């Protein structure tokens, strides 16, 4: 249901996602360790309902997140 | 195509 | 270093991401993971083709371009 | 500006 994460180095938490589902799993990452699940829908970003949003935008609340970000999946 | 790396 | 021979996914993808022609990241549960795949590499060539030097776009429109077995050598 | 292969 809800995970918590934190950004690499780089300002990544480690999944890959399309069509607002996540479709990957990044090896050795923060999304890997805390139990990110592929093929689920994204529903909230750090309490923000993001279902429905356009990719571009998921994509822009990720990276202007700092750098604890907790994403709701189902 | 048209994925995205967080 | 190595040459690893990967399987494109029903996707599309063998499962790494890449910046600066070096390989990041491995995807769980991908053709890379499987066939070991090394993170911070630098891609060395790609079906037999040299990519040193090349820009991002370049690789990234030879791996799109490429069939379903992909060879890459890394150093 | 990475890529996903």
């Amino acid at each position: 249901r809800t995970i918590t994460m934190h950004k690499d180095s780089t300002g990544h938490v480690g999944f890959i996602f399309k069509n607002g589902k996540i479709t990957s799993i990044v090896k050795d990452s923060s999304a890997a360790r805390n139990g990110l699940l592929t093929e689920h829908n994204i529903c909230e970003i750090n309490g923000q309902n993001v279902i429905g949003l356009k990719d571009s935008q998921i994509a822009d609340i990720l990276s202007t997140s700092g750098t604890v970000v907790t994403i709701t999946i189902m | 195509t048209n994925e995205f790396y967080a």
